[PDB]
């Protein structure tokens, strides 16, 4: 199977930028390569076919180039609609194979997360479960590392993290971290801590409560 | 106007089968190949196969040889993809994709979501998230142990809400929702999350208590 390596896998960019996405094939594909866009919450649209030919309704700021095994898509002066996912697809051989994609995300200023910790509700404790929840809200850039601490000592098992997509109003990210225990296990310990590491602060942001 | 109109979302039990249709219009149906593409874990696209509707002849990715069966009905201009002995690993989005037989120029259908699971329909447990100082306060609702997707979370019926994608804890979904309000407003007035789950016909209000 022809492998298609696509670079970069994500990039934060700005309006008016010139952006280049590369697609490297594990053998020469003789320009039998397409580029595809998927905008958020939509299906796909063909951009370029056979290396360098624009599909219908594709503006001139998009161009494709390359040959043999090395190909690229350039977006000249990036516009607002161009904040999307991009994929190459090889059709020199069966099976057709795809690159792993490139997400173009909106560059903006850094923002520290607003972090909130929540003890289990009474009602869930009734069920025998104990979910401690931590929201980390409205931060940029997207990279954030979370640690849970029980009485000042870490736990990694039973943690579930969900990230938002880039926010439609301030271009930030948010995520939740949930630590799920049994009541039994939960009742044993007193202090519960959610610990976030992020570029906006050289020390961790810690949120904690006491049972 | 080229249209490729696919059938609707699918939910099935493991070992079962599903048949997805792709209704084509606005062109000569036999003149273009029809491909099927799988998208799973967001970023992973795979070519399942194609069918030349003129010959009815089919080509398959090795990986999908006995999973998928592509046919057309040349008379209703419809392509089908049949997926059999379904597993958890089959849950994905499936697209039909018309390609130009000479150029590889493409037009894509809207996609069809398939979810394969052993779970029977199950209403959510909804737990308030109140804190254990500052001019606003964040609260939340943990929406736990439901199936299938999806649910709607609304806060006092009505901006400042984050809704986090659901995750699959042991055959069953969990998602949380946060809201930020003025501290002057809570606990002094009522804050409620309402969780609607169509599939189980449930609507349930939980008041946030301090
Ligand atoms: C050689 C002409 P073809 O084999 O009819 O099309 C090539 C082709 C097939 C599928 C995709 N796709 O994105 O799924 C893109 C391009």
């Amino acid at each position: 199977d022809i492998l298609m390596t696509q670079q970069p896998s994500s990039m934060s960019v700005s309006l008016g930028d010139t952006v280049t996405i590369t697609c490297h094939a594990s053998q020469g594909i003789r320009s039998n390569i397409g580029w595809l866009q998927q905008k958020p919450g939509k299906s796909f649209k063909g951009l370029i076919y056979l290396g360098t030919n624009l599909e219908d309704e594709v503006p001139s700021r998009f161009s494709g180039s390359g040959s043999g095994a090395d190909y690229s898509l350039t977006i000249s002066s990036l516009e607002s609609e161009d904040f999307a996912d991009y994929y190459c697809v090889q059709y020199a051989q069966f099976p057709r194979t795809f690159g792993g994609g490139t997400r173009l995300e909106i560059k903006r200023a850094d923002a520290a997360p607003t972090v909130s910790i929540f003890p289990p509700s009474s009602e869930q404790l009734t069920s025998g479960g104990a979910s401690v929840v931590c929201f980390l809200n409205n931060f940029y850039p997207k990279d954030i590392n979370v640690k849970w601490k029980i009485d000042g000592s870490e736990r990694q098992n039973g943690v579930l993290n969900s990230w938002t997509d880039q926010d439609s109003k301030d271009s930030t990210y948010s995520m939740s971290s949930t630590l799920t225990l049994t009541k039994d296990e939960y009742e044993r310990h007193n202090s519960y801590t959610c610990e976030a590491t992020h570029k906006t602060s050289t020390s961790p942001i810690v949120k904690s409560f006491n049972r | 106007e080229v249209q490729l109109q696919q059938s609707g979302p699918e939910l099935e039990k493991p070992g079962a089968s599903v048949k997805i249709s792709c209704k084509a219009s606005g062109y000569s149906f036999t003149d273009y190949n029809m491909n099927w593409v799988k998208q799973s874990n967001g970023k992973c696209l795979e070519w399942i196969g194609n069918i030349d509707p003129y010959y009815g002849s089919t080509k398959y990715n090795q990986k999908f040889e006995d999973k998928a069966t592509l046919t057309v009905d040349k008379s209703s201009s419809t392509a089908y993809m049949q997926l059999k002995s379904l597993t958890s690993e089959d849950s994905a989005i499936y697209y039909c994709v018309r390609s130009n037989k000479y150029t590889g120029s493409v037009y894509w259908g809207q996609g069809t979501t398939l979810t394969v699971s052993s779970a029977k329909t199950t209403p959510p447990s909804v737990y308030p998230l109140a804190p254990g100082t500052g001019s606003s306060v964040t609260l939340g609702c943990l929406v736990k142990g439901y199936f299938p997707e999806s649910v709607t979370v609304t806060w006092n019926s009505g901006s400042s809400v984050h809704t986090f994608p659901a995750l699959l804890q042991s055959g069953l979904y969990t998602m949380s929702s946060s809201v930020t309000v003025p501290s002057s407003t809570w606990p002094s007035q009522t804050v409620t999350c309402s969780v609607a789950h169509p599939a189980s016909s449930t609507t349930v209000d939980k008041k946030l208590e301090p």
